[PDB]
Order: C-alpha cells, then structure tokens, then sequence
C-alpha cells in the first residue's frame, strides 16, 4: 500500500500508491502535497550507494526497485547482492541554472539544499577555500543559531563540528587552518541585523553560492580511464557540462563547458571518448553507463541557446 | 524503448 520517499538529509517521507506496484512517478509527485510549481525542481530517482538513477515521470518506481539486479547488471560492474535501491526526492538534472536561480518556494529550497550540503560534505564540490569558508559559516547558523561567544570563540570548534560544515576531503588537512574566518563570518551572519533569520533565507543563501559550482546539480556516473593504469573515475554531468573526479579522492581531473569538447560514442556502447578542443588531447572513459552519460550530454547541450 | 531510458 505504501513506500518511502527519501530526502538526500536521510530523511523520508510515506506515500500511498493509488495503482500499486503500477503505481508511476507523476501519480507519485500528486500523491504527496505538491504543485506543478513546486514539483518543477526535483522528481523521483532510485538509488543505490552506487548507482543514481532519475525517473522519467512514467516510470513505475517499484518495478524498477524489483527489476535493479539486471538494472545493475546493465549498467554496472558491481555484485548485485550487495546494493539495496531506494527512492529519493532529488533535483531535476535537467532544471536550467536560470531557471533555479528564481526559486522562491520553501520546499523546494529545502530539497534541493539538503541535496547540495550532501554533495558539498561529500567533497563533489570543488570551489576555493573562500567559498568553503562561506558555505561551512552558513552551516553554522542554520544548525545551531546565532554565534553565542560563551560556547565558541574556538574552542568549540572540535572536529565533529567541523564534521559537518566542511568537506569530508578537506577536514583532517585543510580545514583545521579556516577555523578563525569561519568562526569571523559565523559572527557576522547572526551578528547581522540586516540578513536575515529565518531557516529558508540561509538554505537559499547556502544555494546561491553553490550556483557556480562547475559541478553544481550534476548527476555522477562511475568509470575507467586507462591512463595496467586504471584510474577510477566518476563522470558528472550537468547543465554546464562534463566533468570528471577521481572516485577516491573526489580531485577533479578536469572540467569542460559545453562548447570546448566534442564526445564520440565508443566503439561498444561501455566506454566513450572526449577530445579536447584546445588541450588538443583525448581520452576514453569505460563505464557500463556510457549511453547514460552520451544521451544526457546531448540533452543537456541542446538546452543551450 | 521506454522502462530503460532514465534522465
């Protein structure tokens, strides 16, 4: 009769299915307390630790959780065994920035900035250590108020805060020396008289520096590049275009825009190639997911002009 | 065709 919706903070909501198991994503959307305004930023996806996918509005979620073994064999290398999907409310991959950039509704602010603190504590975003300190500040007062000088003024700056407003790739080497500017700019948000309090201000500040983000709202796909040297990658795709991480690390090895690369599918629908417009480089990327990625680059390219 | 084309 009923299925969990997750958010991308770990929470979830119960939905009733109006046609069951044959129950689609549309149906779904209606069937919690959504408008056709609110439902333009996010849809449903399935998910696994290692596998994202979005739902098409037709899809019939639960089949999908039935069918995800040969789904994973489609599309993966992994053991089927040891992956459990589940359904989440995440962005719309295909949502133009511009398009964002208007949001005004609470829910959706919350969905889509739950989603970006995930990905930003994560390490998927790479942006200066700047912009980290500002998002890690706006953290601060969203999760536990105003600046209050009897607990911090540093020594409450222990890292289990730190945990959870920096990025897990930054926090045992980077971050240590941000403490101050972060506890400063902590200061000046409750400090200020002038920008305001309240919780959905602050989840749509925290939004608007994630904005430029090159890999802001990208969907990731997993891979291999062959430099007996394998180097695994995740491919991100967005409406900026293609970039790519190092699964350990999260670096990102590069970052093209739409315009300054050209993609070729490969010979055999697992890998793909891009060439370099002005490095005058290519490389392959294997993946079982190459017609994913090659389908939204396409997609997603021809939302431009 | 349709129950495979995600995104």
């Amino acid at each position: 009769e009923k299925v969990r919706i997750y958010r991308m903070d770990g929470s979830y909501r119960s939905v009733e299915l109006k046609h069951g198991n044959n129950t689609t994503v549309q149906q779904i959307m209606e069937g919690m307390r959504l408008s056709q305004e609110t439902q333009q930023y996010f849809t449903i996806w399935i998910c696994s630790e290692n596998l994202s996918l979005q739902l098409k509005p037709y899809h019939k979620p639960l089949q999908h959780v039935r069918d995800w073994p040969e789904i994973l064999a489609e599309l993966t290398n992994l053991d089927p065994q040891r992956e459990t999907p589940q359904l989440f409310l995440r962005r719309d991959v295909r949502l133009p920035l511009e398009v964002e950039k208007q949001i005004e509704d609470p829910l959706a602010i919350l969905i889509l900035f739950d989603e970006a603190r995930y990905n930003l504590l994560k390490g998927f975003y790479t942006a200066p250590d700047a912009k980290l300190i500002t998002l890690a500040s706006l953290l601060l007062q969203i999760v536990y108020g105003n600046y209050e000088s009897k607990k911090h003024k540093q020594g409450f700056l222990n890292e289990e805060n730190l945990k959870s407003i920096v990025p897990v790739t930054k926090l045992k080497s980077k971050a240590p020396h941000w403490t101050n500017r972060i506890l400063h700019e902590y200061k000046n948000l409750s400090t200020s008289e002038g920008v305001s309090k309240e919780m959905h201000h602050l989840q749509r500040m925290f939004l608007q520096n994630c904005w430029e983000i090159p890999t802001y709202g990208a969907a990731f796909f997993t891979g291999q590049i062959f430099t007996h040297k394998v180097i695994p990658v995740y491919v991100g795709v967005n409406i900026k275009g293609l970039h790519l991480l190092n699964m350990e690390t999260k670096a990102l090895l590069i970052s093209l825009k739409y315009g300054c690369f050209m993609w070729q599918l490969g010979d055999t629908d697992t890998c793909f190639q891009i060439h370099s417009m002005e490095n005058k480089m290519s490389f392959i990327v294997h993946t079982k997911q190459a017609g994913l990625v090659v389908k939204l680059l396409m997609k997603l390219n021809g939302q431009l002009m | 065709s349709r129950r495979r084309d995600y995104f």
